[PDB]
């Protein structure tokens, strides 16, 4: 029927302020398609974020590269917020450097 | 490159 | 070594916000090089690799024909498959394949696929024998029926040993400085304490190509699949991939845990260890 999504937020390169990186929001394993994914600064959206081509898996799941560039600092905090049928409510994951 | 014949259900 | 070309349908019906969107990706290995949306402001396909880019004005017009047809065939299909299931026209439906053929080092065809699936389920798919299919229900029987009358399967045979394998070949050649181009993993491992009796060893794996990897943590010698926590493999967006494998072990005893490291870019197995 349907499948709710998995979320990853991670960084494109190892963490370290004050350098440029990318902050990637990764969903997958969800069915149906429709998909709304925010980056967040601070707990505000990020403007202009890009994502790629929808594709899905041999299972015939859906997944999606939400991402947009950044650097990163020691106060400023991130996450991704993520909202699909399956969810009653917009699920958020935090930037763990260590995820 | 893809086939380039369609067939519907 | 081994290649593969696959193209991705999705079909999505959206009743009262226009007609169903039809899009189209399509795939060398883990490679992204082309793309087709009939909700772009000027619908074509668009290259996605460089080694696509060579490819000349009539291979554009084909492959756009080709897509625009699609969209209008799929749209059919959605609306076919709505009276093959008894269903009304209030709902969002998804229709999607995958298609296209595997290749050995030698270029020679190993396997071809094509499989079609709805609202996420199986519906029908050409079996391996690229003669014969096999119906996920009754409302796919009929569809199998109207291929077999059509000789389908033969025509897609005809497709799959022939250009299939032959657009590969080229574009293998086009793009062999990255198609071809397996770059190993990066790893290390990390140490995280939990608790004072326990800790956290991550093994990662990162910046390798193509996505395929095997980790796995060891204890004393024995893997500890049914104990370790392993994250889908994710993109890293500079077409390579990143992955970690995690294991909680007491305080300790960190030394009689391994990471083993299996890709195709590397020449061997790697055992991996906390280096405190």
């Amino acid at each position: 029927i349907q499948r709710t999504p998995k979320i990853q937020v991670y960084s494109r390169h190892p963490a370290e302020n004050g350098k440029s990186n990318f902050l990637n929001c990764y969903v997958s394993g969800f069915h149906p398609s429709d998909i709304e994914v925010d980056l967040l600064k601070n707990g505000e959206r990020i403007e202009k974020v890009e994502h790629s081509d929808l594709s899905f898996s041999k299972d015939w799941s859906f997944y999606l590269l939400y991402y947009t560039e950044f650097t990163p600092t020691e106060k400023d905090e991130y996450a991704c917020r993520v909202n699909h049928v399956t969810l009653s409510q917009p699920k958020i994951v935090k930037w763990d450097r260590d995820m | 490159e893809e086939f380039g014949r369609a067939f519907s259900f | 070594g081994s290649h593969s070309m696959r193209y991705f349908y999705t079909a999505m019906s959206r009743p009262g916000r226009g007609e169903p969107r039809f899009i189209t990706v399509g795939y060398v290995d883990d490679t992204l090089f082309v793309r087709f949306d009939s909700d772009a402001t000027s619908p074509r396909k668009e290259p996605r690799a460089p080694w696509i880019e060579q490819e000349g004005p009539e291979y554009w017009d084909r492959e756009t024909q080709i897509s625009k047809t699609n969209t209008q065939t799929y749209r059919e299909n959605l609306r076919t498959a709505l009276r093959y299931y008894n269903q009304s026209e209030a709902g969002s439906h998804i229709i999607q394949r995958m298609y296209g053929c595997d290749v050995g080092p030698d270029g020679r065809l190993l396997r071809g696929y094509d499989q079609d699936a709805y609202d996420g389920k199986d519906y029908i798919a050409l079996n391996e024998d690229l003669s014969s299919w096999t119906a996920a229900d009754t409302a796919a029987q009929i569809t199998q029926r109207k291929w077999e009358a059509a000789r389908v399967a033969e025509q897609l045979r005809a497709y799959l040993e022939g250009l299939c394998v032959e657009s590969l070949r080229r574009y293998l050649e086009n793009g062999k400085e990255t198609l071809q181009r397996a770059d190993p993993p990066k790893t290390h491992v990390t140490h995280h304490p939990i608790s004072d009796h326990e800790v956290t060893l991550r093994c990662w794996a990162l910046g390798f190509y193509p996505a395929e990897i095997t980790l796995t943590w060891q204890r004393d010698g024995e893997d500890q699949t049914q104990d370790t926590e392993l994250v889908e493999t994710r993109p890293a967006g500079d077409r390579t991939f990143q992955k970690w494998a995690a294991v909680v072990v007491p305080s300790g005893e960190e030394q009689r845990y391994t990471c083993h490291v299996q890709h195709e870019g590397l020449p061997k197995p790697l055992t991996l260890r906390w280096e405190p």
